[PDB]
RNA sequence: AGUGUGGAGAUCGAAGAUGAUUAGAAACCAUUGUAGUCCACACUGCAAACGAUGACACCCAUGAAUUGGGGAUAUCUUCACGUUUUCUGUUUUUUACGCGAAAGCUUUGAGGUUACAGUCUCAGGGGGGAGUACG
RNA sequence: UGCUGUUGCUGUUAAAGGGUUCGUAGUUGAACUGUGGGCU
C-alpha cells in the first residue's frame, strides 16, 4: 500500500484526490451492510446511508494497483463488466493501461471449457460488482485465478481476495474510480511520473 | 531440513507441499481454488524495482468469504500497509 | 417423506398443544383454526350495470354517497379451497413463496 | 502429432516442465492427457480395468443400455488415478475411462513402521475415506505383513505402492463403484496431514506459468 | 451440570483449533487444567498462555499456533500399568512416531514417553497430536 | 449418549448384556429346550426307521415336477 | 393417500376383528368353568 | 369415546325409521331420531397422547423480525406511546462450517464421531404367527 | 459377525424414546490449602 521499504510518503493523499472523491460523491453506501463490509464503515449519515472511510478506501486503491502493475503483460489480465454504466469507463481504461477487457453478459464455460474458442487463462481479474459478476467470479474459482473487486457495503465477499471499497453503483462514481487507477498504475509504471496533473480527461470514462 | 529422512541420511519424500501462510495448513494437489498473489516493491522515488512478494492462500479461505480480510492482516505484518491515519 | 417443514400449518413444536376447530364455509368440516384457508373480501352489492340503474332512481346514493359493501371473513378446508381454485398445487421450488398482504 | 490448447500443455512439449511434482506443488488443473503420458516413462505407467457393468433407462419402448467402466493407473512408486465413465458401446466406455484416469493422477506420501531403514514402505499414519456409505480404514503394518486387504482395495493399493498395511471395510461393501472411490479417498490424505516434520517454515517460490510469461505470449 | 472440568476444556481447545482460531478462551480453569497445558506446551504444541483470577474458578487464555491437530479426555481414567504402553498407544493414537498419552502419576502429570523412562504407572488422562 | 459409562458400573452393563441376549434367535434356540422336543431326531444328525408308504410330492411353482419322497 | 402399503385388511379393522374373538373365547371358558 | 348415581335436555346426532340413487346399496345424498353431546361426584388410563426426535451440561457463522423485563440518549397526546443503540429470558424465520443412504438437519443440530470416551436412563436385533395362547 | 457392540452397534422416515411429572435404592458429581531459593 501507501507504505514502502523506503519509508517515503510519496504514495500517498495529496488533499487533490481527496477532493475529486467528494466532488463524485465516491464514499456513499446503500443503507445495507454486510458482516464482511463492516469493518470498512466509519459512520452513518442521515436517511441511512452509510458513508466509507476515506484513508482505508484509498489503501487498498494502491494496493491493488501495486499488483496490478507487478505483472509484465497487461494483455493478461481481464476486466470485465455487467453494468451497462461501467462499460464505457473500462474501455478507457484498457486502452491506456493495454489489458484486455469484455463487458455485457459473461459467456458460462469461458474459463473452464478448453475445446471452445474464445478460451481465455487470465492470471488476474478485475470485476466492477460482485454480485452481478458473479458468474465470472464463480468460474475463477475453478481454475486459480485471483480476482479483484469493486464492492459497495452490502456486498458478498465469497470469492473476492483484493476489495476495493466504493460506490459501484451510479455513473459519476465508476468513471471516478477507474480513472484514478489508471493513474496510479501508470506513474507506478514509469511513465506520467511527472508532478503535473494527468492530461486525460475523466469525461472520457463516464457512460454516455 | 523438511521432510521424512531415513537413517541412511537420505530425504525419502517425493515433495513438499506449500504450508499457507494464513490457516497454516497443507495445499492439496487437487485444491484449484488457492491462489499465488504477488506484489510490486516501489522503490523511494515512486516507481518499481523489479522485485515482488509473493503471498498463498489456501482454497477453503476463499470459500468462507474471509480471504479478504486475511489479506489485510498478512500486508499489515510486512509493512506494505499502514494503519490508522 | 416429510413433504413441509410446518407439516401444513401454522404450529410450531413448542408454541401450543391444541388449536380449537372451525367449520368450514362451505362443507362444514371441523379444521383447526390455524391450518385452515382464510380469506377477507369484500364484495360489492351490486355489479356495475345494476348499480347505474339503481343509482339514478335514488335521492340518496349518488355521485358523492357511495353504496354499501358485504364484508366477510371466510375459513376453508383444505378440499374445498383445492376444489374452488382459492389455492393451487404448486411446483416444489415455489412452494415457499409466501404473501403478507393482499395483492 | 498433439498441439495443447493450454498455457500449461504448451510448458510441457517446450520441456520447460520436467515432472509432476511442479503441477502438484501448485495445485494446477490437467485439462490434457497428453501430459501425464509424457512425464511419466514409458516402462513406468500400468493400467487396468477394474469393474464394468450395465445400466439402464425406461423409455416409452423398453428401456435403453448403456455400459460404465471403471480405470485405474499407477507407477507403483507413489501415483496413482481412477476414472469412470460410461458409453453406449462397451469399446467406447473402456477407452474413455482410460483418459479419465490419466486426468486425476494424485501423489501418495509413504512413511515408516517403527525404524526409518531403508526405503518407505508402508502409510505414515491412520487414515479413512468415505464414499456412500462405503468406508475404507488403513492401518500402518510392520515390514513384511503384505497387504491384507479385500481383492478391489488390494489391487489399488498395489498401483500406489504400499507395501504393508492393514485394512477394515464398513457399510455395504459390495457396491464396488463407491468402494473403488472410498480407497482412492483414504491415499489422497496422506499428503494432507501436518506432521511435526514438516513443522518448518518455508518462502514461496514463483508459479511456472508466472515465471515463463514472455515465453508463452510468443 | 458439568462433571469434568479437564474434558470440558479439551473440547473446547480441539473445536477452535478445527475453525483455526488463533485465541480461545477457557472457563473454569482448574490446577489439573493447567499441568495438562504444560505438558502440550513443553513439545511445542500450543504457544504461551495466560491465568486470569476472578476470586472463583479463574479463566485462561492460549494462544494457538496451527500445530495442533486434536486432543481429548478418557473417561473414565482407566488404570495404566507399565506393559499398557503398546496397548494404548496401539489404540488411540495416529502413529508410532508422533502423538502422546498423558498420565497422572504418583510422580506428577507427564507424557507416556517420559513415564516409561522413570518405570511408573497410573491414570490415563487424555492424548494429543 | 446411549451407554453408561462410570467406572463403578459393572453390575448395570452386566445385566444389560444378559437381558439382551435373549433377542438374538440363534442364541436363544441354543440355550432353550422348545426347539430339541420339537425336533424329531432328539438332536441327533441320523435316526433309523421303518417305511411306511410311498407317496409323491407336487413342486412349487414355478417348477412343476413329481419329488418320490417315502413316509418312515 | 398419506400411508404406506399394508400387509392385508385396514389395520383399524383387524384390530376389532381380534378383539371380538378374544370376547368369545373368554365366554366360553366362563360357561364350562 | 365408554361406565355408575343424581341433574339438564336448545343444537347436533352412533342405533333405528322413512325417501331417493343403484344390477344390488345394508353406504355416500335428503327428512328425522334413541343413547349421547352440558353440569356435580366417583371410575376407566387409551390416541398419528407427534417434533413420529428422552433428561441435564459445553462450543458453535450471518441478516431481518417478534413476546416480557431492564439500562443509555430526535416523535405524539396530556402520564402513556413510539425513535436509535445495548442486554437477559421465550416462540420462530432467511441465506455458513459440518453431517447424512437420501429426503433433509444446522446457536432451536440429526454438527463438534473409525481422529470412535461429559453424566444418567428407556427401547431394538429378517418378515409373519401376535401383542395371539397360558399364568 | 462392529448381526450382542467394555474396546465397538442402532433408535426423524428402515425394527426401536416411555403420554407427562414426582421420587427411593443405584450410577455420576464444581473450585481451593502446592512456582523452593543462592553460587560458580
Ligand atoms: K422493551
Ligand atoms: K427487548
Ligand atoms: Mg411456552
Ligand atoms: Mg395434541
Ligand atoms: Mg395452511
Ligand atoms: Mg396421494
Ligand atoms: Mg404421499
Ligand atoms: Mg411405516
Ligand atoms: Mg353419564
Ligand atoms: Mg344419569
Ligand atoms: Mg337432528
Ligand atoms: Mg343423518
Ligand atoms: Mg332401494
Ligand atoms: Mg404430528
Ligand atoms: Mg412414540
Ligand atoms: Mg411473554
Ligand atoms: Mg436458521
Ligand atoms: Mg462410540
Ligand atoms: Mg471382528
Ligand atoms: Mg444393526
Ligand atoms: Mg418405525
Ligand atoms: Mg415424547
Ligand atoms: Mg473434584
Ligand atoms: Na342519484
Ligand atoms: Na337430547
Ligand atoms: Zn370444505
Amino acid at each position: 500500500m501507501s507504505a514502502v521499504e523506503s519509508g517515503s510518503k510519496v504514495l500517498r493523499m495529496k488533499e487533490s484526490d481527496a477532493q475529486k472523491l467528494l466532488a463524485m460523491r465516491c464514499h456513499i453506501g446503500t443503507r445495507n451492510q454486510s458482516s464482511a463490509m463492516k469493518k470498512y464503515i466509519y459512520g452513518r449519515t442521515a436517511e441511512g446511508s452509510h458513508i466509507i472511510d476515506v484513508h482505508m478506501m484509498w489503501e487498498k486503491l494502491i494496493l491493488a494497483a501495486r499488483v496490478i502493475a507487478a505483472v509484465e503483460n497487461p494483455k493478461d489480465v481481464c476486466v470485465c463488466s455487467s453494468r451497462l454504466y461501467g462499460t464505457r469507463a473500462i474501455y478507457k481504461f484498457s486502452q491506456h493501461v493495454g489489458t484486455s477487457f469484455h463487458g455485457g453478459r459473461f459467456i458460462p464455460g469461458t474459463f473452464t471449457n478448453q475445446i471452445q474458442k474464445k478460451f481465455v487463462q487470465p492470471r488476474v481479474l478485475v470485476v466492477t460488482d460482485p454480485r452481478t459478476d458473479h458468474q465470472a467470479i464463480r468460474e475463477a474459482s475453478l481454475v486459480n485465478i485471483p480476482v479483484i473487486a469493486l464492492c459497495d457495503t452490502d456486498a458478498p465477499l465469497e470469492y473476492v481476495d483484493i476489495a476495493i471499497p466504493c460506490n459501484n453503483r451510479g455513473i459519476k462514481s465508476i468513471g471516478m474510480m477507474y480513472w484514478l487507477l489508471a493513474r496510479e498504475v501508470l506513474r507506478l509504471r514509469g511513465t506520467i511520473v511527472r508532478s503535473v496533473p494527468w492530461e486525460e480527461k475523466v469525461d472520457l470514462f463516464f457512460y454516455r | 531440513t523438511i521432510g521424512m529422512f531415513n537413517e541412511e541420511g537420505e530425504n525419502v519424500d517425493l515433495y513438499i507441499p506449500r504450508k499457507c501462510h494464513a490457516t497454516t495448513t497443507l495445499i492439496e494437489a487437487h485444491d484449484h481454488a488457492a491462489v499465488q498473489i504477488s506484489i510490486a516493491n516501489v522503490g523511494p522515488n515512486g516507481v518499481i524495482n523489479g522485485t515482488t512478494t509473493t503471498l498463498c492462500i489456501a482454497g477453503y479461505l476463499r470459500s468462507q468469504g474471509e480471504s479478504d480480510h486475511a489479506i489485510n492482516h498478512i500486508t499489515i505484518d510486512r509493512g506494505i500497509m499502514r494503519i490508522k491515519t | 417423506t416429510t413433504k413441509r417443514r410446518n407439516h401444513g400449518r401454522s404450529k410450531p413444536a413448542h408454541s401450543r398443544g391444541r388449536v380449537k376447530p372451525i367449520h368450514c364455509f362451505n362443507c362444514g368440516r371441523l379444521t383447526p383454526k390455524d391450518k385452515a384457508v382464510g380469506r377477507f373480501v369484500v364484495r360489492r352489492m351490486l355489479d356495475a350495470a345494476s348499480a347505474r340503474d339503481v343509482a339514478e332512481a335514488s335521492p340518496v346514493y349518488g355521485a358523492n354517497f357511495p353504496m354499501p359493501r358485504l364484508y366477510m371473513k371466510q375459513r376453508f378446508c383444505i378440499a374445498c379451497a383445492i376444489h374452488s381454485r382459492t389455492v393451487r398445487a404448486r411446483p416444489v421450488g415455489n412452494r415457499k413463496i409466501r404473501y403478507t398482504k393482499k395483492v | 502429432e498433439w498441439v495443447p490448447c493450454t498455457k500449461l500443455g504448451r510448458l510441457v512439449k517446450a520441456q520447460k516442465v520436467t515432472s509432476l511434482e511442479e503441477i502438484f506443488l501448485f495445485s494446477m488443473p490437467i485439462k490434457e492427457h497428453q501430459i501425464v503420458d509424457t512425464l511419466i516413462a514409458e516402462g513406468q505407467l500400468h493400467d487396468e480395468m477394474m469393474k464394468i457393468y450395465p445400466v439402464q433407462k425406461a423409455t416409452s419402448a423398453g428401456q435403453r443400455t448403456r455400459f460404465k467402466a471403471f480405470n485405474v493407473v499407477g507407477d507403483c512408486d507413489g501415483h496413482i488415478g481412477i476414472g469412470a465413465r460410461v458409453g453406449k458401446e462397451v469399446s467406447l466406455a473402456i477407452r474413455a475411462s482410460m483418459i479419465a484416469a490419466k486426468l486425476n493422477i494424485v501423489p501418495v506420501r509413504r512413511g515408516y513402521w517403527g525404524n526409518k531403514i531403508g526405503e518407505p514402505h508402508t502409510i505414515p499414519m491412520k487414515v479413512t475415506g468415505k464414499c456412500g456409505s462405503v468406508a475404507v480404514r488403513l492401518v500402518p503394518a510392520p515390514r513384511g505383513t503384505g497387504i491384507v486387504a479385500a481383492p478391489v482395495p488390494k489391487k489399488i493399493l498395489e498401483f500406489a505402492g504400499v507395501e504393508d498395511v492393514y485394512t477394515s471395510s464398513r457399510g455395504k461393501t459390495r457396491t464396488h463403484g463407491n468402494l473403488i472411490m472410498a480407497t482412492f479417498y483414504a491415499l489422497r490424505k496422506t499428503y494432507g496431514f501436518l506432521t511435526p516434520d514438516l513443522w518448518a517454515d518455508t518462502e514461496p517460490s514463483r508459479d511456472p506459468t508466472d515465471e515463463h510469461a514472455e515465453l508463452l505470449a510468443e | 451440570t458439568m462433571m469434568s472440568v479437564l474434558a470440558n476444556a479439551l473440547r473446547t481447545i480441539a473445536s477452535a483449533e478445527r475453525r483455526g482460531k488463533r485465541q480461545v478462551l477457557i472457563r473454569p480453569s482448574s490446577k489439573v487444567v493447567v499441568k495438562f497445558l504444560q505438558v502440550m506446551q513443553k513439545h511445542g504444541y500450543i504457544g504461551e498462555f495466560e491465568i486470569i483470577d476472578d476470586h472463583r474458578a479463574g479463566k485462561i487464555v492460549v494462544n494457538l499456533n496451527g500445530r495442533l491437530n486434536k486432543c481429548g479426555a478418557i473417561c473414565p481414567r482407566f488404570d495404566c500399568a507399565t506393559t499398557d504402553y503398546e496397548k494404548w498407544m496401539k489404540n488411540i493414537l495416529p502413529s508410532r512416531q508422533f502423538g502422546f498419552v498423558v498420565l497422572t502419576t504418583s510422580l506428577g502429570i507427564m507424557d507416556h514417553e517420559e513415564a516409561r523412562s522413570r518405570n511408573t504407572g497410573g491414570k490415563v488422562l487424555g492424548f494429543f497430536y | 449418549m446411549t451407554k453408561t459409562n462410570g467406572q463403578n458400573a459393572a453390575r448395570k452393563l452386566v445385566r444389560l448384556r444378559c437381558r439382551n441376549r435373549w433377542a438374538d434367535k440363534g442364541w436363544k434356540r441354543a440355550h432353550t429346550f422348545s426347539a430339541r422336543k420339537a425336533n424329531p431326531f432328539g438332536g441327533s444328525s441320523h435316526a433309523k426307521g421303518i417305511v411306511l408308504e410311498k407317496i409323491g410330492v407336487g413342486a412349487k411353482q414355478p417348477n412343476s415336477a413329481i419329488r418320490k419322497c417315502v413316509r418312515v | 393417500g398419506t400411508v404406506s402399503r399394508p400387509r392385508g385388511m385396514r389395520p383399524k379393522w383387524h384390530k376389532k376383528r381380534i378383539k371380538r374373538l378374544k370376547l368369545r373365547r373368554r365366554r366360553m371358558r366362563q360357561r364350562s368353568k
